[PDB]
Order: C-alpha cells, then sequence, then structure tokens
C-alpha cells in the first residue's frame, strides 16, 4: 500500500548515494559499499538460535510475512532443514553483529512455507519460501515492506541491462565480513549469457545478474547474502520492487560467471495463494 | 562474532 517508500528517502524526497545509477539505466556482498542508514528498510536478518548465527537474508514484504530462499531453510544434500523454532527474524538492522537496541526488532516465527516444488535435487528451481511472523512488526524509519511486482512492473524493468540492487551481511570475498550493511547495484543478463555462463539447467523461474568480464565493473551477492532481495526501483511511480531472490551462483564476483535469482513475478500466484489461504 | 541479544528472544 505504503510498500517501497522509504520513510528515509521518498517520503522525505531525498536520494540514496546509488539511486541515480539504477535510474539511468532504465535508459533514465563482493565489491559493494556500505548502505545508508535506512536505504533497504525491507532487508531482513535469517539468524540462528544456536549457536547464535547469521543464516541468511530475507525481505518484509507485509507487517507478518518474509520472503527468502528456500534453501536457506531446507537444502537435504548438506543436511539443511529448519523449523521455525530453529530461527529469529531480525527486522532494521545495520550493523551485523551487534543488537541494535530499540533500532531493531526480532521476531520469531509461525510458520515457514516452502514452494512444493522447490527444486533441491537439482537446480534450485523454484528457491523461494515465506515465512510468517509470530506478530506483526511495526514500521519504523528503519522498518518498511518492499513492494511485489505486477505483471507490467515485472515486464518493463526486468530487462537486460537494467540494474537491480542487492544487499546483504554477506562475505565480502570469496575467499571478510562487513561490519555493516553492504549494497552493489548489477545489470540483468541477458539469458542466453546466463546458460552459457553454467552447466546447470537454467529455468524460467530465475534470471542472471552481474557485469561482463569486459564491462569492468564488478560486484555480486556471495555466501550469507542468501535469501535477500534484488530490487528495482521503478521509475513510474518511484516504488522499490523486489524482482528477485539471491538463489545461487559458483564463487563469488568471479569473472564470466554471475549471481542466480530466484524469478519473484514468476512466483507470485504461489506467494498470493499462501498468502490469503493461512 | 554477535553481541547477544536479549534473552527473552530465546
Ligand atoms: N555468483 C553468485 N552470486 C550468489 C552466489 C551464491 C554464493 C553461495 C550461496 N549460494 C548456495 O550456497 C546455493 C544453494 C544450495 C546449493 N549450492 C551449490 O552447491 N552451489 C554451487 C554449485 S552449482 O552452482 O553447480 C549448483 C547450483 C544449484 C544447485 C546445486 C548446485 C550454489 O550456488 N548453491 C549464496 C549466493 N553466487
Ligand atoms: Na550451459
Ligand atoms: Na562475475
Amino acid at each position: 500500500a505504503d510498500c517501497g517508500l522509504r520513510p528515509l528517502f521518498e517520503k522525505k524526497s531525498l536520494e540514496d548515494k546509488t539511486e541515480r545509477e539504477l535510474l539511468e539505466s532504465y535508459i533514465d556482498i563482493v565489491e559493494g559499499s556500505d548502505a545508508e542508514i535506512g536505504m533497504s528498510p525491507w532487508q531482513v536478518m535469517l539468524f540462528r538460535k544456536s549457536p547464535q548465527e547469521l543464516l541468511c537474508g530475507a525481505s518484509l514484504i507485509s507487517d507478518r510475512w518474509v520472503l527468502t530462499a528456500a534453501h536457506c531453510l531446507l537444502y537435504p544434500p548438506w543436511d539443511k532443514n529448519f523449523t521455525e523454532n530453529d530461527l529469529l527474524v531480525r527486522i532494521g538492522k545495520h550493523s551485523r553483529t551487534r543488537y541494535e537496541r530499540n533500532i531493531e526488532k526480532i521476531s520469531m516465527l509461525e510458520k515457514i512455507y516452502i514452494h512444493p516444488r522447490y527444486n533441491w535435487r537439482e537446480n534450485l528451481d523454484r528457491d523461494i519460501a515465506l515465512m510468517k511472523l509470530k506478530k506483526p512488526v511495526a514500521f519504523s524509519d528503519y522498518i518498511h515492506p518492499v513492494c511485489l511486482p505486477d505483471r507490467e512492473t515485472a515486464a518493463s524493468l526486468l530487462q537486460a541491462g537494467y540494474k537491480g540492487r542487492v544487499t546483504g551481511w554477506g562475505n565480502l570475498k570469496e575467499t571478510g565480513q562487513p561490519s555493516v550493511l553492504q549494497v552493489v547495484n548489477l545489470p540483468i543478463v541477458e539469458r542466453p549469457v546466463c546458460k552459457d555462463s553454467t552447466r546447470i539447467r537454467i529455468t524460467d523461474n530465475m534470471f542472471c545478474a552481474g557485469y561482463k568480464p569486459d564491462e569492468g565493473k564488478r560486484g555480486d551477492a556471495c555466501e550469507g547474502d542468501s535469501g535477500g532481495p534484488f530490487v528495482m526501483k521503478s521509475p513510474f511511480n518511484n516504488r522499490w520492487y523486489q524482482m528477485g531472490i539471491v538463489s545461487w551462483g559458483e564463487g563469488c564476483d568471479r569473472d564470466g560467471k554471475y549471481g542466480f535469482y530466484t524469478h519473484v513475478f514468476r512466483l507470485k500466484k504461489w506467494i498470493q495463494k499462501v498468502i490469503d489461504q493461512f | 562474532d554477535f553481541e547477544e541479544i536479549p534473552e527473552e528472544y530465546l
């Protein structure tokens, strides 16, 4: 309703330091920079209760639902299979490790919903899951949901060359951990190029992003960034939309390799369905 | 690596 309008930027008519770069591509984390306070109000941290550790990123889509990658909760080849009592969701964070008193809100999960057809056996196809919070979180200056794309938003923004933004507390190199939430703006890549960069079978529930080894700009999601949001700002209504979920990639920021994202619009029907089915 | 969180969260 109020989705994708950040209290500290859109609302007060302030621009973050790199959004122009997004907007300028619509034809007007490794190697990221620190995010500004309240730059990604929908960024959520998937936290492990015991031991206490960051599991993945995630995003707030309403006051009671968090969107993340299914491989964040379930990956049988690595004996990964989290229950709602296994995790904690931390919202409104900036600092990676410190408990941001009076700023962040920590929530408990009521229910985890994995895509019934999430393909963990082969290529992480349909890598998405919903988590419904035990109680609605209260919005604030640092906590605010992102918008989910509609068919025509997906249509006009999801184009090769158009940049999106990925955020996370993930590794700083394939082989570093930030103290503060990192950002990187990356271009969407043509699907043939995506396909030609890997042996894994790319489905329509996916898109890849990153620069060309030739383009001379770098950046990528990395370990711990999983389940985080790939977002775009609509130049039509000025809102931030989540187009993708950090899914998989081979290494972090390797030349001729790209990050792969769950195609949120393709799976929006399943999202709606479970949201007003429960 | 993490600062402890309010016990009531666990
Ligand atoms: N460049 C880039 N951007 C973001 C990243 C990712 C870097 C690491 C994370 N991703 C993972 O841990 C996922 C999840 C489950 C299994 N898994 C694999 O075996 N591979 C790697 C082996 S694989 O690619 O051959 C493969 C793909 C899909 C399923 C199984 C294996 C892979 O990428 N994944 C987070 C984003 N990389
Ligand atoms: Na290929
Ligand atoms: Na790359």
